[PDB]
């Protein structure tokens, strides 16, 4: 999906979710 | 979900529930991957040592929910099932390996700010995001310990290494799962439970910064336990059956 | 435990 994995109420508006930084900074 | 937390609105727009039609239940969590497909565990289907077949007139699928409970009215979708894909090699004899169904819906749902696709992850980005200490996330309305909630969990949780994988259970582990969960001495905790079954561990590529759907919750010993680990069927291993699905239907 | 849901699905 050409737009596949992306949040209308957060990337699509840049805003983050509460703990996808949690994610982030375990991409190590 | 097990030492969770609750979701924030729209924070898994790709999540769905399997549900029951009679007696109304819960039966599985699912994902959303285009307007007309959805991805699950075959084992929420198919299970005969639990005497457990559902054919597509014996299930809904609601999309765009929060609320586990509550009818959303002017926000959740309800679709009925075209049909049913189960893997061919789906082993529910053994270890439930390559534990991964398709449902093909009847009408395509309208996207929205709650409904939305995850993606499916490339060789590329498996490659990258596949490896020991990396997070997901995992979603879902089912137990919060070995009640039910109100509403949709959250829980983030580091893939473990293989042999940590193994060393943890006496079931045979085949490269079509990964395991993921803390171990006993890293303080955090968290886990998939009943009801989870079928739902989606997603990651978020730091490259292009889109959601990719990299699990499938699958089996677990338990929920929870110290030293047990959840497993999860490896989407990127199973895509070429996904996509010859799409592709033939 | 289930809201009803809308007899039309
Ligand atoms: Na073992
Ligand atoms: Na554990």
């Amino acid at each position: 999906e050409a737009d596949c994995g992306l949040r209308p109420l957060f990337e699509k508006k840049s805003l983050e979710d509460k703990t996808e930084r949690e994610l982030l900074e375990s991409y190590i | 979900i097990v030492e969770g937390s609750d979701a924030e609105i729209g924070m898994s727009p790709w999540q769905v529930m399997l549900f029951r039609k009679s007696p109304q239940e819960l039966l599985c969590g699912a994902s959303l991957i285009s307007d007309r497909w959805v991805l699950t565990a075959a084992h929420c289907l198919l299970y005969p040592p639990w005497d457990k077949n559902f054919t597509e007139n014996d299930l809904l699928v609601r999309i765009g929910k929060h609320s586990r409970t509550r009818y959303e009215r002017n926000i959740e979708k309800i679709s009925m099932l075209e049909k049913i894909y189960i893997h061919p090699r789906y082993n529910w004899r053994e270890n439930l390996d390559r534990d991964i169904a398709l449902m093909k819906l009847k009408k395509p749902v309208a996207f929205s700010d709650y409904i939305h696709p995850v993606c499916l992850p490339d060789r590329e980005t498996a490659a990258s995001l596949l490896q020991a200490g990396y997070k997901g996330r995992v979603t879902g309305w089912g137990n919060l310990k070995e009640g039910q909630p109100s509403v949709l969990q959250v829980v983030n949780l580091p893939i473990v290494e293989r042999p940590v994988c193994k060393d943890s259970t006496r079931i045979r582990i085949t490269d079509n799962m990964f395991c993921a969960g803390y171990k006993p001495d890293e303080g955090k905790r968290g886990d998939a439970c009943e009801g989870d079954s079928g739902g989606p561990f997603v990651m978020k590529s730091p490259f292009n910064n889109r959601w990719y759907q990299m699990g499938i919750v699958s089996w677990g010993e338990g929920c929870d336990r110290d030293g047990k680990y959840g497993f999860y069927t490896h989407v990127f291993r199973l895509k070429k059956w996904i996509q010859k699905v799409i592709d033939q239907f | 435990d289930f809201e009803e849901i809308p007899e039309e699905y």
